């Protein structure tokens, strides 16, 4: 049978940045879900719309992965309902979510003795997200009333900053990879779900 | 959008900046104080005037949001962390000329030397080799020498600086609207519109004299024994009804009388406490030491140490050639990354700096969820005195022989008991007149009510009236004794040390209620009771958020 790509998103060498963060689709194929236990570090496994009781005898039209980097003590931000900096100008959740999410430290991988400035995230908005919306533009955010035409100075601010991993940090200020499973039952009869016992 | 949003953005920009150059430049000191080599002191360096520039640059940026109009607290309170000049409101000549004469000073009190009169060629420095003589000596006419060269020879270099010195710190207080420097130092004590918590900074005056009118009863009968039991040690010189020679007292200046211990022991042959054998003999090491004060913190409901701190402390001296400066501290580069700094030794000494610098550890692990610029003490003496309660209780013997130092039984009597309190009136007690004197002479020096040709005549008028001690040969106006001071010539704030004296037993007052403990305050332990410790966090996690006068109030009342 097909299998699902979980090992090929689930262990990407280099996973993106939250604000543009990664979205890959799975088709119509057998959805094998005990086995994403292989390593199973881990750090939460909660799930909002399924219970951990059909991990596979339901199935759904497509689901999509979403993979990104954040800080420790924010993942607590990602549900439905939260606010904070990743709730409202890098990430939304709807409230009808239906998917779950999942976590793992990654402080041996991502963190650098000398700050691995390549993960960003977005602290500054004109207003707050969507869900699932995806936003990249890099304009030069406006404080005051003066506008700035586009250069960096008094209130007007680049809306980007950078987290600084290093190995010597503590819980909640480590890299921590996180991956959104959200599932989609639009109108299709038959699509990619779990295997049967033969 | 009108003043306070951008503020509040603004703040965030700070907030996310400088919390990691500050993580860079506290790391590279850290590493430079662990493992003393030569690159090393170019990266400290290369961080510490990064981050200061970056500081100054953002001084400026920030005295553009008026703080008349600004409505919440907590961005109020940092702007105005934030906003205050400091130095740097003087003129370039005249700045340059300040920062020249400190530099005098402090070089001058740490390299300068006095001989012999005999052997010209034997000349001693302060540190290893002059309060050695001051501590350890019985010869009256040796002391004398060393307390008296030490200010006639050093001293006299400091006054032509510290009268100079004066002038420039009283305009660059001015020129912030101070009045004064010492109005300037007094201006960590002020609280400003919460309505029912004020604290004008003249008030600190006015609290200071009144809580020292209290203890003169004590320090009289303290003072009088001492002087009755060195009437033994240097017979035909002590007069039973003057003050004391200055040069007795233990130290070249007198702020701790810890040392006439030996001659002043009530029950000299009632050895008090000690475990130092008892502690190699069950074979402790430093790694067993932080284990038992981490199991004390987290027996009144304090959390664990963060796992890291097992990992990058440096508990014990590095062997061969890690030249490191063995004075122990704690440190907080930020970001949930705690370490320790010292050279244990199994002894008992280190098992009571254990615990301070674990409290202190406590102390930050605490507040670690505040702004960057409100993180700290509400106060500047309430870090050590949090720090000493820690230690205050960890040394009770109801404490050591429930960790097991000591015989199951130890009966204990009320004669240990005295030699104890004693030993502790010395430390604490002996050193507040001093303090307090010294501190109200640089306060009415700074304001002018003193002329600089009356200097001296002030210092030793206050010293016998305030501190009770006499001066062994008189002293002109060429002289200055103060400034012979690490504090004075090095330009540190003195009453710290007074009001964290007070506090300390204050908290030890309320969290003993809070435990249930019914004999003396001095056998007071607050192990194993929780309610103790929800007190203590309600404060220790506020960090400089709320006035001192609130903080202080959630715990004593
Ligand atoms: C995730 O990818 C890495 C990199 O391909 C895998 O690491 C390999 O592990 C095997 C056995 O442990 C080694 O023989 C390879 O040399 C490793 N690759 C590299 C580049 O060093 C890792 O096993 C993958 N994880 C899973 C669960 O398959
Ligand atoms: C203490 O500092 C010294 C000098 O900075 C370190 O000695 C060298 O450090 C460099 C840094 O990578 C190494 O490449 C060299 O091999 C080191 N030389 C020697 C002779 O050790 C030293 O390593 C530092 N101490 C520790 C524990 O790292
Ligand atoms: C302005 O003051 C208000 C309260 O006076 C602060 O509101 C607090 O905000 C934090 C989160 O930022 C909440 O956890 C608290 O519950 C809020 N307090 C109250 C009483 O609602 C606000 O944070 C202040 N401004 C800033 C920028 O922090
Ligand atoms: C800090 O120092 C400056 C001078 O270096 C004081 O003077 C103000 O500086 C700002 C910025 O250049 C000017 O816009 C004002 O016109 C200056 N004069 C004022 C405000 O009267 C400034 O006042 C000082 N601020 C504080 C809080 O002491
Ligand atoms: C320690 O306690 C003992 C017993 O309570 C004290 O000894 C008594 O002291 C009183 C005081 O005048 C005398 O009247 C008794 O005669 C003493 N008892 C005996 C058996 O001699 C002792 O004075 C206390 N010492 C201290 C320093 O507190
Ligand atoms: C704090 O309380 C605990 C539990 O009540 C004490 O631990 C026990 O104390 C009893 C009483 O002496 C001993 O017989 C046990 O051997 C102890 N067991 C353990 C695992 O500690 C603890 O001694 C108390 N500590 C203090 C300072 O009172
Ligand atoms: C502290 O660490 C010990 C491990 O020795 C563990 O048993 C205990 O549960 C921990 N407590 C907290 C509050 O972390
Ligand atoms: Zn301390």
């Amino acid at each position: 049978t097909n299998l699902c790509p979980f090992d090929e998103v689930f262990n990407a060498t280099r996973f993106a940045s939250v604000y543009a963060w990664n979205r890959k689709r799975i088709s119509n194929c057998v959805a094998d879900y005990s086995v994403l236990y292989n390593f199973a570090p881990f750090f939460a496994f909660k799930c909002y719309g399924v219970s951990p009781t059909k991990l596979n005898d339901l199935c759904f039209t497509n689901v999509y992965a979403d993979s990104f980097v954040i800080r420790g003590n924010e993942v607590s931000q990602i549900a439905p309902g939260q606010t904070g900096n990743i709730a409202d100008y890098n990430y939304k959740l709807p409230d009808d979510f239906t998917g779950c999410v999942i976590a793992w430290n990654s402080n041996k991988l991502d963190s650098k003795v000398g700050g691995n400035y390549n993960y960003r995230y977005r602290l500054f908005r004109k207003s707050n997200l969507k869900p699932f919306e995806r936003d990249i533009s890099t304009e030069i955010y406006q404080a005051g009333n003066k506008p700035c035409n586009g250069v960096a100075g008094v209130n007007c601010y680049f809306p980007l900053q950078s987290y600084g991993f290093r190995p010597t940090y503590g819980v909640g200020h480590q890299p921590y990879r996180v991956v959104v499973l959200s599932f989609e039952l639009l109108h299709a009869p038959a699509t990619v779900c779990g295997p049967k016992k033969s | 959008s009108t003043i306070e949003e951008q503020a509040k953005t603004f703040l965030d920009k700070f907030n996310h900046e400088a919390e990691d150059l500050f993580y860079q430049s506290s790391l590279a000191s850290w590493n430079y104080n662990t493992n003393i080599t030569e690159e090393n002191v170019q990266n400290m360096n290369n961080a510490g005037d990064k981050w200061s520039a970056f500081l100054k640059e953002q001084s400026t940026l920030a005295q553009m949001y008026p703080l008349q109009e600004i409505q919440n607290l907590t961005v109020k309170l940092q702007l105005q962390a934030l906003q205050q000049n400091g130095s740097s409101v003087l003129s370039e000549d005249k700045s340059k000329r300040l920062n020249t004469i400190l530099n005098t000073m402090s070089t001058i009190y740490s390299t300068g030397k006095v001989c012999n009169p005999d052997n010209p060629q034997e000349c001693l420095l302060l540190e290893p080799g002059l309060n050695e003589i001051m501590a350890n000596s019985l010869d009256y006419n040796e002391r004398l020498w060393a307390w008296e060269s030490w200010r006639s020879e050093v001293g006299k270099q400091l006054r032509p600086l510290y009268e100079e010195y004066v002038v420039l710190k009283n305009e660059m207080a001015r020129a912030n609207h101070y009045e004064d420097y010492g109005d300037y130092w007094r201006g960590d004590y002020e609280v400003n519109g919460v309505d029912g918590y004020d604290y004008s900074r003249g008030q600190l005056i006015e609290d200071v004299e009144h809580t020292f009118e209290e203890i003169k009863p004590l320090y009289e009968h303290l003072h009088a024994y001492v002087r009755a039991k060195l009437m033994n040690a240097y017979p035909s010189y002590i007069s039973p009804i003057g003050c004391l020679p200055a040069h007795l007292l233990g130290d070249m200046w007198g702020r701790f009388w810890t040392n006439l211990y030996s001659l002043t022991v009530p029950f000299g042959q009632k050895p008090n406490i000690d475990v130092t054998d008892a502690m190699v003999d069950q074979a402790w090491d430093a790694q067993r030491i932080f284990k038992e004060a981490e199991k004390f913190f987290v027996s009144v409901g304090l959390p664990n140490m963060t796992q890291g701190f097992w990992e990058n402390s440096m508990l014990t001296d590095p062997g061969n050639v890690q030249k490191a400066v063995c004075h122990p501290t704690a440190w907080d580069l930020g970001k949930g990354d705690f370490r320790i700094l010292m050279c244990t030794k199994v002894t008992m000494d280190d098992f009571l700096t254990a615990h301070h610098e674990m409290g202190h550890i406590q102390y930050d692990m605490a507040y670690a969820a505040q702004p960057f610029l409100l993180r700290n003490g509400a106060n500047e003496g309430f870090h050590e005195a949090v720090g000493e309660i820690m230690s205050l209780s960890a040394a009770t013997p109801k404490h050591l022989k429930s960790i097991g130092l000591l015989s199951p039984d130890f009966q204990e009597d009320n004669e240990t008991e005295i030699n104890f309190l004693l030993k502790q009136a010395l430390t604490i007690v002996g050193t507040l007149p001093f303090t307090y004197m010294l501190e109200k002479w640089r306060w009415m020096v700074f304001k002018g009510e003193i002329p600089k040709d009356q200097w001296m005549k002030k210092w030793w008028e206050m010293k016998r009236e305030i501190v009770g001690v006499v001066e062994p040969v008189p002293h002109d106006e060429t002289y200055c004794d103060p400034a012979s001071l690490f504090h004075v010539s090095n330009d540190y704030s003195f009453i710290r040390y007074y009001t964290r004296t007070l506090y300390q037993f204050q908290f030890q007052e309320a969290l003993c209620q809070a435990a249930k403990h019914e004999g003396p305050l001095h056998k007071c332990d607050i192990s194993n009771s929780t309610e103790a410790g929800q007190k203590l966090f309600n404060m220790l996690r506020l960090g400089k958020s709320e006035p001192w006068t609130l903080a202080l109030e959630n715990v004593v009342g």
